[PDB]
């Protein structure tokens, strides 16, 4: 398996447990398309996102539904949502691990290339 | 005050005080505190520990609301009523800690008493301690109680001091 | 100077200086249509974007160039750009200054109503 | 059949990344310490980072009692090794621990040369 | 001028006002001995902490305390206080900027001023 | 300078090409560059694509000396001679492109020139550039090749200036030497 998505809550230490998280894939036309969907699990991770052979290259844009997982937490962000966009097997199929760790004003994500 | 000498419960017996409880007033402690809603379940377990899992909203961060599950240990000590707790959220960012936790007085049907003052005033019993108010119904106390709860927070001292908690379905 | 942009550079614990920056106001049509734009000065901060009044309630975008500013590094990045999304509500205090941490594989940002 | 016996889910963990070449911190050395009842460090657990950037196996849930802990991580050699003169001589997380009872904590530290972050996924 | 902290609230996006803030110098016996100390200003900064000639080289930690001011919120943190070692080598650059973000459960700290001197 | 005045290989064969060359001479494109101990090594492969991944150690951020690890592929055009390199490096953070890669000259047996710029001067033909001078044996050319790298040095808008190429046993990797 090839892609990930780590989310974790930087106010009670914990997974961030059923976030969403959109996928999209710079089309031919500079225009988004969408290319993967679903929702974090029990252990902040979301898996099966993509195949490898499916997995192509371009740019792909992960967006994360961090304002709903905030606000449904009774607390109101800074922040609509987490934006993510970079290049993939630009130079030969790679194995991509995405984290985010969130805060109501202030978020970040790295990023392991395997 | 004089925290000591406060004469509390008498022949304690912790089962008999391991119903349910609801709050009714407060005192306020420095700090932030729990908010409304407040009640609480008393436990035991065979060893003979006084457990006790409250329920309450606490003014969190600014504005942010939160229906925090709290839980508690109470560990012996001479008087059968005074013990010490050491308190802790099933989550985290929940104020965890130690403070006294006595029973000044408690039919244990009905109504009771509990005060706690976790600093002492250059020695000279106490300086600033928080009291909750309990009774079996979430309606109120007959005459005698409230008679009684009225003169104890002489006694503890506070009278008038607290500030009732209502209960909105919250938690 | 609202609206003060700032920048940082984890690897050269230094200012990212001359990291092009350009904003966006989502339109009516939820079209994001150029706002300001400009770089970040010797010390990594860029104010000077907008007015009180011409700066109302909103959906902006903040871009960050940050592969154009390794790439001068001589660091080929992770990432393609340090976007940022937020609304803009009157609802009380109007002062922002939204930070970043660079490094080619992460980066952070936080905000100061 | 022996006495003190339980589980083996890792109570401790500590997991380090590089943010200049985006892969995990392999072979980053981590000493633990524990406030002495004099107020005293005390060596607590040592070990280095795996090819993963975990270091497994640090202690036993027996042998972790409540108390204050520590964990340093020497990025300073990390980034020598390599080629860079980082800013911080190394990265110190000081915590209290099993406080209100045993619990599963997961010590992460993001690495850049000038800047270090870390953050603690614990649950009950 | 000397040495300019300045912390910052994750949670709140705003500024730690009234942050503690102490700083130490290894002593030649590797001790530390207090170096200033103070509270972050209402815009969460720390100023007036030293002076270009009492600045020597050497080895320095920073300390500040989140735990105070997170309990002061109200939430339960993680950290028991972040602390900050440097070597303050006359190399080059010696305008320092030592800043952090502090929610619950993380911090980070980034320092700055280069080397300008061909 | 400008370009398309002079040539590249006539036919030139890959498979005749395709052995170890060493770096001598170089030139200074604007932006970091491959710094010195820059060994090639050019690879085929059936289908026909030209391979290759040379070595080399890079000045990268400030006081960070790193031997960089390359490769780069290949992909035809019209006169066998110029190619579409795309680079990348066995590592990320190592700047990853696509130049244009000639072959200005040669005799696949010690001394093989090699052209390159990524910007035309106000449509007058050839800015910024880039340029290697190869041959098989680290120790130099006999006195006819260094006379011809010499020739087409000027018939090349812009091929050999030289900076100090320097071999120097350097990316070893049995004692580290200096790097990872
Ligand atoms: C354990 C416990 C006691 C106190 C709980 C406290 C003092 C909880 C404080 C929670 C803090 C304020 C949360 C902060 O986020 C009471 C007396 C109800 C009796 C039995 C249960
Ligand atoms: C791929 C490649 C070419 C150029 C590689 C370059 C231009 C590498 C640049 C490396 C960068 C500077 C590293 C930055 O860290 C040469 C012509 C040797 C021929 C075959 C291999």
């Amino acid at each position: 398996c090839p892609l990930m998505v780590k989310v974790l809550d930087a106010v009670r230490g914990s997974p961030a447990i059923n976030v969403a998280v959109h996928v999209f894939r710079k089309a031919a036309d500079d225009t988004w398309e969408p290319f993967a969907s679903g929702k974090t699990s029990e252990s902040g991770e979301l898996h099966g996102l993509t195949t490898e052979e499916q997995f192509v290259e371009g740019i792909y844009k992960v967006e994360i539904d961090t304002k709903s997982y905030w606000k449904a937490l009774g607390i109101s962000p800074f922040h609509e949502h987490a934006e993510v966009v970079f290049t993939a097997n630009d130079s030969g199929p790679r194995r991509y691990t995405i984290a985010a760790l969130l805060s109501p004003y202030s978020y970040s994500t790295t990023a392991v290339v395997t | 005050c004089a925290v000591s000498s406060f004469r509390v419960k008498e022949n304690f017996d912790k089962a008999r005080f391991s119903g349910t409880w609801y709050a009714m007033a407060k005192k306020d402690p420095e700090g932030l505190f729990l908010q409304d809603n407040i009640v609480a379940e008393f436990s035991v377990d065979e060893t003979g520990q006084m457990s006790a899992t409250a329920k309450g909203r606490v003014r969190l961060l600014n504005n942010w609301d939160v229906c925090a599950d709290m839980v508690g240990t109470f560990t012996d000590t001479e008087d059968p009523a005074k013990f010490k707790m050491k308190y802790w959220g099933v989550a985290s960012f929940l104020q965890k800690g130690n403070d006294d936790h006595w029973i000044v007085d408690t039919d244990y049907d009905t109504y009771a008493v509990q005060y706690s003052c976790r600093l002492l005033n250059l020695d000279g019993t106490c300086a600033d301690s928080y009291s909750f108010v309990f009774s079996r119904d979430p309606n109120g106390l007959p005459p005698e109680a409230q008679k009684i709860v009225a003169q104890r927070q002489e006694e503890l001292c506070l009278a008038a001091q607290y500030r009732l908690i209502v209960h909105n379905g919250y938690c």
